[PDB]
RNA sequence: UAUUCUGGUGUCCUAGGCGUAGAGGAACCACACCAAUCCAUCCCGAACUUGGUGGUUAAACUCUACUGCGGUGACGAUACUGUAGGGGAGGUCCUGCGGAAAAAUAGCUCGACGCCAGGAU
RNA sequence: UGGCCCUCGAGUGCAAAGGCAGAAGGGAGCUUGACUGCAAGACCCACCCGUCGAGCAGGGACGAAAGUCGGCCUUAGUGA
């Protein structure tokens, strides 16, 4: 009948992306569905929030065949120029 | 099969028929009394 | 007169009429053709008119192909209706054309009497077409 | 309406004042559908003055 | 919808290694129960590498104990003693228990009974 | 005129024997032997045999459903399954969980002894019998036959019965194919068209 | 130390899948058969369970092969576009410098790699 | 009720979207974590609100154990 009524938009979407850098506990991804599953090193939420247990650079993968999984891992930062 | 909840299956049922036949077969009760069976039966 | 029997939303966004339609180019029905030379919006109506003209002039010769179809929805607002108060009220349907797109098939005449039926047919249409021959 | 706000209360909890470290009657508060389960419900549940998980009835 | 006994146990080995997970600190225990063998490993799955394994293939139980058709439980007790000893002598201690598909008891419980009484931990 | 049930009646007989022994000593080579297998793993075996009942308005009353559990009993020595109907179906009046039929499936050996039964007793005592349909097989070897009313069993006592209650009786086999499957069913003294 | 084969067990991946044809029984894996005190079926020792037999590669799994299907997939060119302009009453067209598909065909594909036990050389 | 073929097209209290096949879908057994005390760090952000949470102690549920459990596949169901 009569429209208009609407939705502020949920901020949803990646907040680090690949090969960026994780404290622990930060948030990576904020999905209504699952749309990535968690990889090692990372918990998931109630609402399929995806967050980081460790410090280090998050990297995106192929679950197989078809899915993606993020995870964390380790990087070591000795090159100071 | 599970106790008590089945009803007993007599394994020994002798199959008696009127021509003075005797078989076994099997089934709850014991003794079958048939007058009318597949060999000595209208067809055939 | 050509039309959907069914769409969920009755109103729809205007679009935007870009490139060539590189599909529906080839003669693959009959003989001669009506090719589309222009990019616009054939209402059924029109169709009908063109259709019904090539088949009259044609007659004792057999066959034609209406190689399009008007599926997008149109709509528009009454007279000394004040803007606002909602999307206004589907009127009729438009098929949307591009550049190379056939829209008339023919088969069963001599060249000559296909050239001038196809002619009586493009007199109706809103764009400018051309004529051509099968491969 | 058919469905209620429930107060739950520790049934070893004694009012007087006791005189343990802390003192204090638990009640949690939960809700219930009293059309489908008329049972007044019963539910065992952490008591943070007792110590232990009490079992915690219903009030009127 | 694989209803051939094999594919079938696979089916429930995978599920049940959804959370059981081998660590360096607690390795997963592996069983595979076969019509006429009891093969038992043990697995960290980080390294992927099999760090003490013990069967009814291996000489040991062999001239120990021989039996007709299928594995007794007694077979499966000395299985779980020879991989407590084995294990505890490589320093392998706390684990985590794989029942690899088949439910948990007969030989299967047996087998971790006997490997409790022996000192390893799951 | 072709009689296979002179192979049934043929001298008095032990029942293990009849069913698994027949099938065993006799039906075996001969199947064996008339298709030409190259192992004999390949010879087709009776699997399991499910009785169903099909009775919809023993719903609205249970103790017609108590009644018709304890008959099919009797009658297989064995106490039914009471089947549940999946969706909520308007014009049969049903909705889901409402209990529909009756089941029972018989593996093993009181597949063959009711098998027996069936083929020796009951079928000759059912009402005007000519024989049964060839062409009742679905395809992969499996055969179903009906029985519209159970007074045909001797465990059934006929005054006692309330009312008659019908009966659907599904063969499974290991056979692809039906030749196989009616060669075995007729070799086992089945009384075909 | 090698190599080969069986069974277990994983990780990587282009997701190695179906079909047709062939191979495997000494060992191994499997079914087959038999009996039901641990346990087991809303009914059924079918499944799952304990204890035997000694049959068979039929099914299964396994290993080799093959483009029929399936899966994967370019180079080029075109569509589109970033920026600098131009034409058209407009719908929309065109140029220069930069990026660059989808589809389709040509090809590719009948996985790769590791640990353990057990034989064989 | 029996069986063969297609393999995710059904379902998920209720909109729609995104998820989810040996499952988040269907069933069975035992329950009350629909806990107390908290919390590194994050997201969202005018403010006010809102969301995610590793980890720690207490006292438990299930499980042989590993472990999981601070309501519910997620996003509405609210009021300083
Ligand atoms: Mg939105
Ligand atoms: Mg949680
Ligand atoms: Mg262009
Ligand atoms: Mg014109
Ligand atoms: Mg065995
Ligand atoms: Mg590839
Ligand atoms: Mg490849
Ligand atoms: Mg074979
Ligand atoms: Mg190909
Ligand atoms: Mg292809
Ligand atoms: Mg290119
Ligand atoms: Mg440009
Ligand atoms: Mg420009
Ligand atoms: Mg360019
Ligand atoms: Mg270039
Ligand atoms: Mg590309
Ligand atoms: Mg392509
Ligand atoms: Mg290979
Ligand atoms: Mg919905
Ligand atoms: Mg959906
Ligand atoms: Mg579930
Ligand atoms: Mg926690
Ligand atoms: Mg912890
Ligand atoms: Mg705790
Ligand atoms: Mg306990
Ligand atoms: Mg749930
Ligand atoms: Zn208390």
């Amino acid at each position: 009948t009569k429209n208009g009524r609407d939705s502020k938009g949920q901020r949803l979407g990646v907040k680090i992306y690949g090969d960026q850098v994780a404290k622990p506990g930060a948030i990576i991804i904020r999905q209504r569905g699952t749309k990535f599953h968690p990889g090692k090193n990372v918990g998931i939420g109630k609402d399929h929030t995806i967050f980081a247990l460790i410090d280090g650079l998050v990297k995106f993968e192929k679950y197989g065949p078809d899915k993606k999984k993020v995870s964390v891992y380790p990087r070591e930062i000795q090159p100071e120029n | 099969r599970k106790s008590d909840i089945h009803p007993e299956f007599r394994e020994d049922a002798k199959v008696y028929c009127n021509g003075e036949l005797v078989m076994t077969t099997g089934g709850t009760q014991k003794d079958y009394t048939v007058e009318v069976w597949s060999g000595n039966h209208p067809f055939y | 007169m050509l039309s959907p029997k069914r769409t969920r939303f009755r109103k729809q966004h205007r679009g935007r009429m870009k490139g060539i339609s590189y599909r529906g180019n080839r003669i693959c029905f009959g003989r001669y053709a009506l090719q589309a030379l222009e990019p616009a919006w054939i209402t059924s109506r029109q169709i009908e008119a063109g259709r019904r003209a090539m088949t009259r002039n044609a007659r004792r010769g057999g066959k034609i192909w209406v190689r399009i179809f008007p599926d997008k929805p149109v709509t528009v607002r009454p007279a000394e209706t004040r803007m606002g108060s909602g999307k206004g009220s589907p009127e009729y349907w438009v098929a949307v054309v591009k550049p190379g797109r056939i829209l008339y098939e023919i088969s069963g005449v001599a060249e000559n009497i296909a050239r001038r039926a196809v002619a009586i047919a493009a007199s109706k249409m809103p764009i400018r077409t051309q004529f051509i021959i099968s491969g | 309406d058919v469905r209620v706000k429930v107060i739950l209360e520790c049934t070893g909890c004694v009012r007087k004042s006791v005189n343990k470290g802390s003192r204090g009657v638990s009640r949690y508060i939960t809700q219930k559908n009293r059309h489908n389960t008329p049972s007044r419900l019963e539910l065992r549940k952490f008591c943070p003055y007792c110590y232990k998980h009490t079992i915690h009835g219903e009030i009127k | 919808k694989a209803h051939t006994r094999r594919e079938d146990r696979t089916a429930r080995h995978v599920r049940i290694r959804k959370k059981v997970e081998g660590t360096p600190e607690r390795p997963r225990l592996c069983v595979f129960r076969s019509n006429k063998h009891l093969y038992v490993q043990v697995i960290d799955d980080t390294k992927m590498h099999t760090l003490a394994a013990a069967s009814t293939m291996q000489k040991a139980i062999s001239e120990n104990i021989d039996y007709s058709a299928g594995p007794t439980v007694e077979v499966a007790q000395k299985i779980g003693e020879m991989i407590a000893k084995s294990c505890l002598e490589k320093g392998i201690t706390k684990v985590a228990f794989d029942r690899g598909g088949y439910p948990y008891h007969g030989r299967v419980k047996a087998l971790a009974d006997a490997a409790r009484e022996h000192g390893l931990v799951f | 005129a072709a009689g296979t049930a002179v192979f049934v009646d043929k001298a008095e007989a032990e029942t293990i024997n009849r069913l698994k022994t027949n099938y065993i000593e006799k039906m075996v080579p001969l199947l064996k032997e008339e298709f030409s297998y190259s192992n004999i793993l390949e010879v087709p075996k009776v699997v399991k045999i499910v009785v169903n009942c099909g009775i919809g308005d023993a719903s609205q009353n249970a103790k017609g459903l108590d009644a018709a559990i304890n008959e099919l009993a009797l009658i297989t020595g064995q106490r039914p399954v009471k089947t549940k109907a999946k969706t909520s179906i308007a014009g049969f009046k049903v909705r889901e969980g409402m209990t529909l039929g009756i089941a029972v499936t018989l593996r093993g050996n009181l597949m063959y002894s009711f098998l027996d039964r069936l083929i020796n007793l009951a079928l000759p005592r059912t009402r005007d019998f000519q024989g049964v349909n060839p062409n009742s097989f679905d395809g992969h070897g499996n055969y179903s036959v009906g029985f519209r009313e159970q007074s045909v069993f001797p465990e059934i006592k006929p005054e006692i019965v309330g009312k008659a209650r019908g009966m659907d009786v599904c063969i499974t086999t290991t056979a692809k194919t039906d030749k196989e499957a009616y060669k075995l069913l007729s070799l086992m003294g089945m009384p075909f068209r």
